[PDB]
């Protein structure tokens, strides 16, 4: 009814203004709850009418923020769930409760993701190890803060220049006692000679195995490929997107340049061009291994998870 | 030999037509003209047909399309127990498969030309209709780019590619085939058309490709390879002699390592090179 | 213009004679025919002579030899204060330098052919007398090897190299110029003749060289470069456009990175590519 469009518009301008909420698993739960509220507050005779409907509001929600892919891939996963149920019921009236219980299964799958990565986390950490991460992500800091329960090693949290969010990760890992080293973003190849492996997170996994992540990590992937150290991308499966990199140049999210060059710099701000991209592109050849809640996967295996979670007819949304 | 005559009549009536689709049409016509109620009797006739099509045409796509067609015949023979309904099932399924294949190139064009930036530079090899279809969809999508086509010495077809692009009124330049490493630093992307894809992700193409691939490796350029799905080969060439020697005859075919290939652009979509082995193991030869 | 006439008379009288030594002989004849008692008056005449020799011949070795000759004239002018004895000093020193240069190729042959194994494979580029001299010294040293020469499309001189090697009765094969990456895995060593060596260790050669160099890099083959000492150029090309455009004119010259070059074989010996910069900084242009 009307309250549905109230909540939809609130979600749309919440995504338009800032990051609401902060982390992504709450946002995926909000998206799945909004989608179950959309499928429980409407009337349809064919599944294709709800399919066109969900495609239209998915277009609206990704037109709210084109840089954040979690809402779009959640809409696409719900679309493939509806397509699978229509295909298994076609070969009618019990479809709605089937999509409801499938969304409930996806919610139980999604709430236990980080702790499944933590359960499989002990298969990648040995004693007295040098780890280097970038940015801030609760999956990687939970990974390290529970992997330090039985192992003793070292984590070097490098800050990122637009928003130094690695200080929060450093003070969260130092409370667990993992001998955290804090550095800048310019010393990575200065310290790549001693880092044994790179365990980072990401924002969005692309269809070809590539990934967008917090900025400055393509440099880290290049240095780790130069030193031949393996890369661990601790990423869930709601950051998996079918959006190809070269697609209408809408890759990077540019923010205000105040954090790079402040407004008190002088009259020299008029004749300067300051850009601040908070995301960066990493090709799959600079990635060794992805770690999802179902296990470890290769970058040569992202197409199979793509075809298992998404449909090629819904890539345009 | 009416099979080679029908193959040359199907291939010479249209210059926009590939050799593999003509071989599949010839195989479907031979299966419709066989009328032999036998599984092995049809399999041996199809194998002699592909033997004739490989003795006549030395292309890799012809033998590839015949092997896919033979796997399709084996699947349709293993599905249906009785052969009487299975003959009409093979005929209808092969006609529908050829109808799906004949629309593949346009699908490649609308799903492939999205990658090419505006104001960029394209490096391309010898003549094929697929890269022309991708480039004409790119200029139908209002994009401007400068094209550098290899002259491709053994048969001067890259100059024919350049003539077909000057009739399209696009800036194209015949670049020297010994100069693909000279213009690699200005070529931000290298999109190439292949004539056969081996199982691991590498490709079988014309002789001047693989060196360009390593020029794409030392200079970090994305080497895009464009090919359909009927060019998938169940082979593993390790070195340059490990390709079958009947497709060589001054060599004519170079094997390109799958590590030098960024992406594939098939009818399944834009794929990693590891997807070809997935399709070839669920296809089971 | 008697200078270009004397240069063409010195270059056309011997097909075994390079362009750079003919340019140095033309410069010595012009310095002997000048008879002008002036330092700057001789320097401007020599610079106009090298301007004519670069407007006529677009070779890099001609301008290289003229710059070395100009540095030699500058050293001989800075050594002797009076010009009257300095003219005869320049004449005698230039005649002795040309006598030392005219025996350089044999020195390359006896000091270079030691590296080539017996029963191996040689990969070589277009026609030059230096790689023929090295190979004929290798077959005079009782060695057997199989030779693969690039056809070198813009002027078919690799076929002339192959004809000169079949008259030498050695197994040589014209390989396709688009197939230098096809036969790289069988070529255990790649020895090539260059026409100009830039300061860092890279080389200026014919257009089909640099790609072969990166084929020597991805496939770990030792890329040997053979060149004399008068081909040393005081330039630093960074990209492929950073060579001077007057030596290009379909490009004719490719710059090869010094990291892709294993060794040099000059009159100073078998050198690392870092030795050329040492000789060019104690020579001071």
């Amino acid at each position: 009814g009307s309250e549905l469009s109230e909540r939809i518009e609130s979600f749309v301008e919440t995504l338009k203004r800032g990051g609401g909420p902060r982390s992504s698993e709450e946002m995926a739960r909000e998206t799945l709850g909004l989608l179950r509220q959309i499928i429980t507050d409407h009337r349809w005779s064919n599944a294709g009418e709800l399919m066109e409907l969900i495609r239209r509001e998915g277009r609206r929600m990704t037109a709210a923020q084109p840089s954040e892919t979690t809402v779009g891939n959640m809409v696409r996963r719900v679309l493939k769930i509806i397509r699978e149920e229509y295909g298994r019921l076609h070969g009618y009236a019990q479809l709605q409760s089937n999509i409801i219980e499938a969304i409930n299964e996806l919610l139980v799958e999604l709430e236990g993701t980080m702790e499944n990565i933590a359960a499989q986390a002990l298969e990648h950490i040995h004693s007295n190890e040098v780890i280097m991460t970038i940015g801030f992500s609760r999956t990687v800091e939970a990974f390290l803060k529970e992997a330090a329960r039985k192992r003793k090693f070292h984590v070097i949290v490098a800050e990122c220049a637009p928003f130094c969010q690695g200080h929060e990760m450093a003070v969260n890992l130092s409370k667990a006692g993992i001998e955290t080293t804090v550095m800048t973003d310019a010393a990575i190849f200065a310290v790549m000679s001693r880092v044994n492996k790179v365990i980072i997170g990401t924002k969005t996994i692309l269809a070809n195995g590539a990934l967008r992540a917090v900025t400055g990590t393509h440099t880290l992937a290049l240095a780790a490929k130069h030193h031949s150290t393996p890369l661990i991308v601790c990423a869930p499966m709601f950051k998996l997107s079918p959006q190809f990199p070269n697609e209408e140049d809408s890759f990077h999210k540019f923010v205000a340049p105040e954090e790079v060059l402040p407004f008190t710099e002088g009259d020299i701000l008029e004749k300067v061009s300051v850009h601040c991209p908070v995301f960066d592109y990493v090709p799959p050849e600079l990635i060794t291994l992805f770690i999802s809640n179902i296990g470890g996967n290769a970058p040569s295996y992202i197409y199979r998870l793509m075809s298992e979670l998404y449909h090629p007819d819904d890539h345009v949304l | 030999k009416e099979l080679i005559e029908y193959f040359k009549s199907q291939m010479k009536e249209d210059p926009d037509m590939a050799s593999a689709v003509a071989a599949i049409r010839t195989l479907l016509e031979f299966l419709k003209r066989d009328k032999g109620e036998t599984i092995q009797g049809l399999r041996a006739n199809l194998t002699s047909a592909i033997e004739t099509l490989c003795g006549v045409d030395s292309s890799v796509a012809v033998s590839s399309g015949g092997e896919l067609f033979l796997r399709f015949i084996s699947l349709a023979s293993l599905e249906y127990s009785d052969y009487s309904k299975c003959k009409k099932i093979m005929i209808e399924r092969g006609e529908l498969f050829l109808r799906r294949i004949s629309l593949s190139r346009n699908k490649i064009a609308d799903l492939c030309h999205t990658f090419i930036k505006d104001g960029a530079t394209i490096l391309t090899h010898a003549y094929s209709r697929v890269v022309l279809r991708v480039l004409e969809a790119a200029v139908a999508a209002k994009k401007r780019f400068s094209v550098y086509v290899t002259e491709s010495q053994p048969d001067l077809s890259g100059k024919k590619m350049a003539k077909a692009l000057c009739h399209l009124n696009v800036p194209v330049t015949v670049v020297l085939d010994a100069a693909v490493g000279y213009i690699m630093e200005k070529a931000d992307l290298v999109i190439v058309g292949a004539e056969g894809v081996v199982e691991n992700g590498g490709i079988i193409n014309k002789i001047g490709t693989n060196q360009m691939a390593v020029c794409a490796k030392a200079q970090n350029k994305p080497f895009y390879v464009v090919a359909e799905s009927f060019k998938f080969v169940r082979l593993f060439p390790l070195n340059q002699q490990d390709v079958p020697d009947k497709f060589k005859y001054h060599p004519w075919v170079d094997y390109t390592a799958p590590s030098l290939i960024t992406l594939l652009f098939t009818d399944l979509g834009v794929l990693t090179p590891s997807a070809v082995s997935d399709e070839l193991i669920k296809l089971y030869l």
